[PDB]
């Protein structure tokens, strides 16, 4: 995998690839790695394929029950804390998942990194996955808090593309999400092969 | 069972026109030692189905006891329902897999033979819960020696008479005695038929040793 | 160990050596490996000293209560079945090679083998223990159908003496027990009494 | 796996009176890509090529040690080497290191001098010759390449049809392997000419 | 592999399958496993494929060097001694399971040689992953001093048994018939297995691939 | 942990390396040089094992110098890289394998600027840009992003500076100073050491 | 100690069309270097609209199938309706993840019709990771079947071919051809090919022989 | 890798910790706060294994707060440290042991300033100054050299600065910023984050 | 294997089974384990087929040269010494259990044991191989001082028959060889010819 998320003036950009591997073998190139928990809350997937899918779907169940009981949307902090506690009980057992929880809160834009190791940290920008080291480079060089909406899109789109270029376990297509105050929107699903054409010109 | 002790080698089975025939030698080997030269490794389950077991004999004695009771429990009710050969096969797959999943396997490989409602049944069961049906079956070294011969004949002639199937087994048991070092030239022949289940006493395969003189 | 039991007409003959080893040291050079379980039922113990002993003591307790409750002289098969259940259920924890031999008014003299796996089989004669390896050939060559009680005593004593001769983890003294309807009679062979098969080389 | 360390894939295919040899262009260490233009197919005598797949060092060490021996051969003999002769030379070179071999499974594709007859073969890391009339493959996506060639390859193919087959067989196989790709180079060897083409491929 | 050998009335009949494996995949569908030793002696090979090829060549080379010096027809025992002692020297690191067969001035001789260097002189032998399946045929149908065509039938059926019952073996059956009078190397003796005829049309039409770089080099 | 980087332009080769020599948790040296002068127009940047680095790079260095004295002229960057590779490849299966990841940069009379990447297994590859060390993982993507073959030397330094600043931001190891050198037709040039 | 797993080979394939779904598998069951049986089709029907194919450790495949069938009736009893293909696929994911730390050594492929009568295919890993795709291979020969399908059904890597909709005839020929090709190289694949076809009216079966070696 | 430091004075406790959250080779966070507020006068400086740090620290945190609500008054620095030690020492031989090295800093109304040192094995030890992590090896000697029991807080921050500058010079890991806090009679005071 | 050799006044008798195994599979069910070194010297081979085969070939080479160089019929002891020198020197590399039995016109019938250690000891009779473990008791009880050639033939045939019955690594065919001044006479016991001992239980 490569996944990334950064917050700025206009919201939170969420980006991911679509490759899934079983050893050296590419299992899929059309994996949706960004899961839609709520109309305003998102979660990225990196690591064990089933682990990320199961536990983040468990979270989606957890968040909905919370909404029904309390008549109010769950916070980004509370949604990240639940997953951090659920996955901590299985520490050292073999679970492998690195996720980002993005949403718009009562506190504003929210971004948390949650590990199967038991990490839970808030931050402005994260990159998670095997090709994360490559995405970190290009993201940090072209990053500004004052970035225009479309300029932040191309930054995230390029950062995943650059990762798929160096990482063997990253590829397929770059998917983009934009978290606004009134909820997230689905930006674009661009194939890496098509991006290679554009960025070469 | 983590470590098998007294074990039985190959068990054979082939279905014919009329029923099923199963063969197994009467040896319980303790490693390379042939300790128990006179033990029955074939059991009659009910009127329509029988069982031959490879591997750990103590584990076989357990399954013999459990199945033994199950058949008794059915015949108590007298409701006109009895376990079909396919049912016993199904049950045994469930039992063996259950123990495998508990990481405490019954160290066995079974061959189930039966005759019910016109068609004859032959089924295989691993110590892991691998089960399937086949016109001919062979466990242990039988798989490498007997089964090839059993398949070759069924290629030319799919349906066999009781006599043809019986003398084929004679030929298979002869090869096994030549080549398997854990076998014994004293076996039982078990047969399922419309009449029921018959197990026959001590049988020996006639051997040839002419190839001794032609070395030089 | 070496242990042995032979079935004759009116009962059984049991025989064992007397050596207990802790590595290469004989901890007990005169051991009674023939354990009484009931009036006419005995068992021969080989393998782990603590393991076989504990099983024996549990079967004695179990058969004791069973006999009183059933109001019959206990079946040898029943005593063998109590050994089987324990040796099979705890086969991964125990190291026990048992031979159960005895008499009952229903089936007469009986010899049952319970090896390390926990299987049970009736035999005309049975042998067990580490020393039994060296006497398979002799025992198969010597055994005859329908031996008298006095011949079975000689047969067990000969087989054991040969086994104690070769096996390091066997030796000491031959202990014999004869069980029939009339009861149990015991004898012990010392030094000269052990059948001498002279050292056979140049 | 030692063979999976650098990745790579080499393929050869037989045509009418021609042979094609293709390889991926990635040079990478495990997950990281390093170079997008790595050479795996080497010329041995105008109308004869060898493609080496495996550990990148051994690919290079064998290629250079084979040329060392081949140049001495072509000078000692008054002739240029024959395809079968090269195959036996490579097998010889690889078996010398029987109990500590070069981690490379070579593929030879070329046309026989004078007789202009097509020739393809693949070998072991310890040099076992395997001649075929259809195709030979070697690399990390061995299975992927086999599936393509079996379903695509046809008996008699003209240089253009042969090129389309090896190209499509390489591209689609490589796209299911993580450690292979980043471009595919193809050599079509005819009696009168050699056509060398780099294909449009995925770069992920 | 499956390889087999038999002694009949006139000489020796050797058999082999044509499958070579890389891991659990078929590397060569048509492989030569019956090897030339001398004009009168041939040798089947199983185990490590390269070890089979090179060992059998080295001994074939040594025997030719031997027969040229003596000026007479080489003996099967000489081939046996050369193979046995070499394989023993390498303590089984050369994985060569061999069936050696030939006709001397002494007559017909058949050997099985193991990678560790142990030899068995027998009327019928099997080596390889499908050897037990092949042996089951030999133990069922073999009779002393068979006729040429009867022995050809027996060995081919033994190899077939290996082919169909062992995953390590497949494809064609190769035979080699050696007598005091004649040598017959029947490469494709039997083709039991065949690829199914293609139904779909997957012709990659001209210009279906995109090209970035092209260079054409002219030749002599 | 050590770091190497190389950027090739139309008529120059820009190379840089950290000046940190560390032992377990301490920085023992502040001004360490990981660059070895082979010829007037060739540099060998050597990184890896504690003992192997100095022993290997120096052995090749004196051999190239021996070649200079032997024949009157110097080795080409291509010939130098192949000589280093041969000595590394030969030792790979021997009793003393050198665990060195190196980078050779040079300028040729007729061929121009050249940069070679080399594995510790001795896999030689020519690249427009290349990097070694854990720091390579963070920088290589920045090189892929802002590189053209027609890059001028002053903008190549800016590109290099973008890479070194990323090592201050994301890389967990302390790397304050970097040795910077350029090779062209005039030889090897010392540049201002980039410090933080 | 003792291995609770065995590799039994076998490959499953599924292709989704517009009004159909094809689930195909070879019929060979293996172990080590020998064949257990030549008659072991891996594709199995669950409802009028859904077919599953299991490969890997047969012990688990048998057990898992028996679990699914039970669960199908459990759903039927409680909700008074047959389980939809998507619901079966979603349930299987939870059944497979329940054994996360003692995995089913199993590769599942579900094929059938969705709620609008269109072809649907679902691919699974041993621990329950799944997605909907147009075509998938799973098993000992999945690496051989996939690249050809990606080329022919997915039209990938070809320059100028207008994406012609899949026909039942062309998909059937494609299925037969990839397995014939697989039987040539993979030792675990052969004997016979079983094909299940799911349409508006029940499920159909077709059988083509393969190499027996 | 993480670093903690505490310096006790006559009427105050000065504590500092790095603001770096690291994943193998990358810095993920620039401003990671490693101090946990227990009471108005108690800080828990927690460091160690991935998930154990936050899980253990917050459990004590919420229990100390539970003690506040349940009784009205707060736990003393001594009472808090022993409570924390009891929870760690009881988990030591349990199914789930917490791998955390921590510093407890507090001010008492009677006994004044107190600094507690605690091993991951749950060994409690009161000290005038203490440190955790690899940085402790390079800083404890400086603390031994310039510390007096009657050190003024302005001269204590000066002593803290000396230690942090040593980490910039000798320590191999890049730790640019540090959290700085003081605890006295008036409570917990936030100081300017020392940056390099 | 089971191998055996007995000594009498005129010379020696040698016996061996015919089974050779590769694990549990019998590679050759009718092996000749009695290997001629000279006119009157044979050796019985047990253990690794390839190891014992190579040693035998080398001894035959060495003794062959030795006998011509001395111009004198070779001593059995000399042949046994050449086995000792190799078996002892390469004890860590070879899995060899050799019995060297023969006749020479100076000492007569001789049976030498060279077990796995590489030591050498002369015996009245010797047994070796995996199967020999099961016949120590029988062999110790049956052997008599001063058996004739015919008695030695039956004695060795009986012991082997008993060994092949119990040992899995033994079986097939009994091979016998009698050596004296007259020469070497060899016979083979097939199926029914093997001394019948009835399988007796209940
Ligand atoms: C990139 C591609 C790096 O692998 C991503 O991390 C990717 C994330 C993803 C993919 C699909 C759906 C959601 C998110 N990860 C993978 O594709 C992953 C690689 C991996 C294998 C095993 C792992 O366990 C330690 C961790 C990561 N691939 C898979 O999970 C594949 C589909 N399934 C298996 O390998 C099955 N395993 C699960 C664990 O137990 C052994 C069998
Ligand atoms: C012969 C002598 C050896 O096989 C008999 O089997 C004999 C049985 C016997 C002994 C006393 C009373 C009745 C019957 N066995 C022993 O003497 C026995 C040898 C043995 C040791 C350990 C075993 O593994 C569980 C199995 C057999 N010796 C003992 O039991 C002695 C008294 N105890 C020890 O050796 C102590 N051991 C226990 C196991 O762990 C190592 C230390
Ligand atoms: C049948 C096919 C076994 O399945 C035969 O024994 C056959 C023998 C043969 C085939 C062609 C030509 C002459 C003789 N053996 C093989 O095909 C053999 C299988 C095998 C693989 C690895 C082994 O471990 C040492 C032993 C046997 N296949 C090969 O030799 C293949 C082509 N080479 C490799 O797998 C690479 N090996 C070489 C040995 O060292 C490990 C890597
Ligand atoms: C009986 C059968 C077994 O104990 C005999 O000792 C017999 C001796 C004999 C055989 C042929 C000709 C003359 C005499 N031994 C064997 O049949 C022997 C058993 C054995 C195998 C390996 C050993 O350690 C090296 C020791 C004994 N069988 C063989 O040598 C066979 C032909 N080869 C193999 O089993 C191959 N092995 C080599 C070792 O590693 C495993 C594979």
């Amino acid at each position: 995998t490569t996944t990334l998320a950064f917050k700025f003036l206009h919201g939170v950009i969420v980006a991911a690839d679509s490759r899934a591997t079983a050893g050296a073998y590419i299992a899929s190139q059309t994996v949706k790695k960004v899961i839609e928990i709520n109309p305003y809350l998102l979660g990225t997937m990196a690591g064990g394929a089933a682990d990320c899918s199961f536990w983040e779907r468990l979270l989606a169940r957890q968040c909905r029950i919370y909404e029904l009981r309390n008549k109010e949307r769950i916070s980004v902090a509370a949604a990240s804390k639940l997953l951090a506690n659920m996955v901590y009980q299985y520490k050292g057992m073999g679970l492998s998942m690195g996720t980002m929880i993005c949403g718009w809160d009562k506190r504003g834009p929210g971004l948390y990194y949650v590990d199967s190791e038991g990490n839970r940290i808030s931050g402005t920008a994260f990159s998670v996955g095997s090709g994360s080291v490559y995405a970190y480079g290009v993201m940090d060089r072209g990053y500004s808090y004052d970035l225009k909406v479309e300029e932040a899109y191309d930054l995230a789109r390029r950062a995943i593309y650059q990762a798929t270029y160096r990482d063997a376990y990253s590829g397929g297509a770059v998917n983009l999400y934009h978290v606004r105050e009134d909820g997230w929107i689905r930006v674009s699903s661009d194939n890496v092969a098509d991006l290679h054409d554009k960025y070469s010109s | 069972t983590q470590n098998p002790m007294v074990t039985g080698t190959s068990v054979l089975g082939v279905k014919f026109d009329g029923g099923v025939v199963i063969a197994a030698d009467m040896l319980g080997s303790y490693g390379s030692l042939a300790r128990f030269r006179n033990i029955s490794r074939i059991m009659r389950v009910n009127d329509s189905t029988m069982l031959g077991a490879s591997g750990d004999y103590a584990d076989f004695q357990y399954l013999k006891q459990v199945l033994g009771q199950m058949v008794i429990d059915e015949e108590l009710l007298g409701d006109g329902h009895s376990y079909s050969p396919r049912a016993i096969h199904s049950w045994l797959t469930r039992a063996m897999y259950s123990r495998r999943s508990k990481m405490n396997p019954l160290w066995n490989t079974m061959v189930i033979g039966g005759y019910a409602d016109g068609e004859s049944f032959l089924g295989y069961v691993d110590m892991l819960g691998v089960a399937y049906e086949a016109p001919s079956l062979a466990t242990g070294y039988g798989a490498y020696l007997a089964q090839p011969l059993l398949r070759e004949v069924l290629e030319k002639q799919p349906v066999l008479s009781q006599t043809e199937a019986r003398e084929l087994v004679e030929r298979c048991m002869r090869v096994l005695y030549y080549r398997d070092a854990r076998s014994y030239n004293r076996f039982q022949i078990a047969t399922v038929t419309e009449k029921g289940v018959e197990i026959e006493g001590p049988l020996s395969a006639q051997t040839n040793w002419d190839i001794a003189h032609m070395i030089s | 160990t070496t242990i042995m039991a032979v079935q004759f007409n009116g009962g059984v003959v049991l025989g064992a050596d007397s050596r207990t080893t802790t590595g290469s040291y004989i901890a007990n050079r005169v051991t009674d490996k023939l354990t009484p379980i009931h009036d006419h039922i005995f068992c021969c113990r080989s393998g782990s000293a603590a393991d076989t002993q504990a099983v024996a003591d549990a079967v004695t307790y179990q058969l004791g209560f069973h006999s009183i409750e059933l109001n019959e002289p206990p079946l040898v098969h029943t005593a063998a079945s109590l050994f089987k259940e324990m040796c099979y259920r705890y086969r991964e924890d125990l190291m026990a090679g048992i031979i159960i031999a005895g008499w009952d008014p229903q089936e007469g003299g009986q010899v049952y083998s319970v090896p390390m796996g926990g299987m049970m089989v009736r035999q005309s004669f049975a042998i067990g223990g580490s020393g039994s390896s060296y006497i398979y050939g002799y025992v198969d060559a010597t055994y005859r159908e329908g031996m008298t009680k006095d011949e079975c005593l000689q047969f067990t004593a000969n087989a054991l003496a040969l086994a104690m001769e070769r096996d390091g983890s066997s030796g000491g003294v031959i202990r014999l027990a004869a069980i029939q309807e009339s009861g149990v009679e015991r004898q012990v062979l010392l030094g000269d009494q052990i059948p001498k098969f002279t050292i056979a080389t140049l | 796996s030692i063979m999976s360390y650098n990745g790579g894939a080499v393929m050869a295919m037989k045509g009418k009176n021609c042979v094609a040899i293709a390889a991926d262009r990635r040079f990478g260490i495990q997950a990281q890509m390093v170079t997008t233009d790595f050479q795996k197919i080497f010329p041995m005598g105008d109308r004869l090529y060898i493609g080496l797949a495996g550990l990148a060092t051994d690919v290079q060490t064998v290629a250079q040690r084979l040329k060392f021996r081949l140049n001495l051969y072509e000078l000692k003999e008054g002739r240029q080497i024959k395809p079968y002769t090269l195959m036996s030379m490579v097998a010889n070179l690889l078996y010398e290191k029987r109990f500590g071999p070069y981690y490379t499974e070579p593929v030879i594709a070329g046309l026989d001098p004078k007789t202009f007859k097509p020739f393809i073969c693949s070998l072991d890391l310890i040099g076992c010759p395997m001649v075929t009339d259809d195709f030979v493959v070697s690399g990390t996506c061995s299975e992927q390449m086999y599936g393509m060639c079996e379903s695509l390859w046809e008996p008699n193919m003209d240089p253009e049809h042969l090129f389309e087959t090896i190209s499509q067989a390489m591209l689609n196989a490589v796209d299911r392997d993580a450690v292979s790709g980043m471009g595919v180079i193809v050599h079509v060897i005819e009696k009168d000419k050699i056509t060398t083409r780099t294909l449009k491929a995925r770069m992920d | 592999t499956t390889i087999a050998g038999v002694v009949y009335k006139d000489g020796i009949v050797l058999g082999a399958d044509t499958r070579a494996t890389e891991g659990m995949v078929v590397a060569d569908k048509n492989c030569s496993k019956i090897h030339f030793i001398s004009p009168n002696i041939y040798c089947c090979g199983a185990g490590t494929a390269a070890d089979t090829d090179m060992t059998t060549q080295l001994i074939s080379s040594n025997l030719e060097l031997h027969s040229l010096t003596t000026g007479r027809l080489p003996r099967v025992v000489t081939a046996n001694r050369m193979l046995k002692q070499m394989l023993f020297r390498y303590q089984g690191y050369i994985g060569a399971a061999l069936v050696l067969g030939g006709v001397d001035v002494t007559g017909p001789h058949l050997y099985s040689i193991y990678p560790h260097g142990s030899t068995d002189k027998l009327p019928y032998v099997t080596m390889g992953s499908g050897s037990l399946a092949a042996m089951a045929v030999f133990e069922d149908k073999f009779r002393p001093d068979m006729e040429e065509e009867e022995a050809k039938k027996l060995v081919s059926e033994a190899i077939a048994a290996g082919i169909f019952n062992d995953l390590g073996s497949g494809s064609n059956i190769d035979l080699c018939v050696i007598s005091k009078s004649k040598l017959d190397f029947l490469r494709p003796f039997s083709v039991p297995n065949k690829k199914g005829t293609r139904l779909g049309r997957y012709r990659c039409e001209k210009g279906t691939t995109a090209v970035l770089t092209e260079k054409v080099t002219p030749l002599e | 942990m050590e770091y190497l980087i190389g950027i090739q332009g139309p008529d120059y080769v820009l190379v840089a390396s950290d000046r940190v020599a560390a032992s377990n948790i301490v920085q023992m040296k502040d001004d360490h040089d990981k660059m070895f002068k082979m010829s007037e127009k060739i540099l060998l940047l050597c990184v890896g094992e504690a003992g192997d680095t100095v022993q290997f790079a120096e052995y090749i260095q004196k051999n190239v110098q021996l070649y200079k004295m032997r024949n009157g002229y110097e080795l080409s960057p291509t010939a130098a890289a192949n000589f280093t590779r041969r000595n590394l490849a030969d030792c790979l299966r021997s009793r003393t394998p050198y665990h060195v990841n190196l980078l050779l940069a040079g300028y040729d009379e007729h061929e121009g600027p050249a940069l070679y990447y080399m594995d510790y297994l001795a896999a030689l590859a020519k690249a427009p840009f290349a990097a070694h060390g854990y720091g390579a993982f963070l920088t290589l993507s920045i090189l892929d992003r802002y590189y053209t073959p027609t890059i001028s030397r002053e903008r190549a330094v800016e590109l290099l500076r973008k890479c070194l600043e990323e090592l201050q931001k994301r890389f967990i190891l302390n790397l304050p100073t970097f040795s910077v050198r350029v090779i062209d037709k005039d030889g090897i040039h010392n540049l201002e050491n980039i410090a933080f | 100690r003792f291995s609770p797993y065995a590799f039994n080979g076998g490959t499953v394939l599924a292709i989704a069309g517009e009004d159909f779904s094809i689930v195909a598998s070879d019929t060979r069951l293996s172990e080590g270097f020998s064949i257990h049986t030549r008659d072991s089709p891996k594709c199995y029907k669950l409802t009028d609209k859904t077919v599953i194919g299991c490969s890997g450790f047969h012990g688990d495949c048998l057990t898992l199938t028996k679990i699914i069938e039970a669960r199908l009736k459990m759903y039927k009893h409680s909700n008074n309706k047959a389980m939809t293909t998507g619901a079966i696929a979603a349930m299987l994911s939870t059944i497979l993840y329940s054994r996360r730390f003692f995995p089913y050594y199993v590769y599942n492929i579900i094929g059938g019709l969705d709620e609008e009568g269109k072809g649907a295919v679902y691919s699974f890993d041993p621990v329950g990771s799944y997605q909907r795709d147009s075509f998938k291979a799973g098993g000992s020969a999945s690496a051989m079947l996939q690249p050809l399908l990606d080329n022919q059904v997915g039209f990938k890597n070809m320059q100028n071919v207008e994406h012609v909709p899949l026909t039942l005839d062309r998909a059937m020929r494609l299925v037969k051809d990839v397995f014939i090709s697989a039987a040539e190289r993979d030792v675990y694949t052969g004997d016979a090919l079983r094909i299940c076809i799911v349409t508006k009216e029940g499920i159909r079966e077709e059988t083509v022989p393969l190499r027996k070696d």
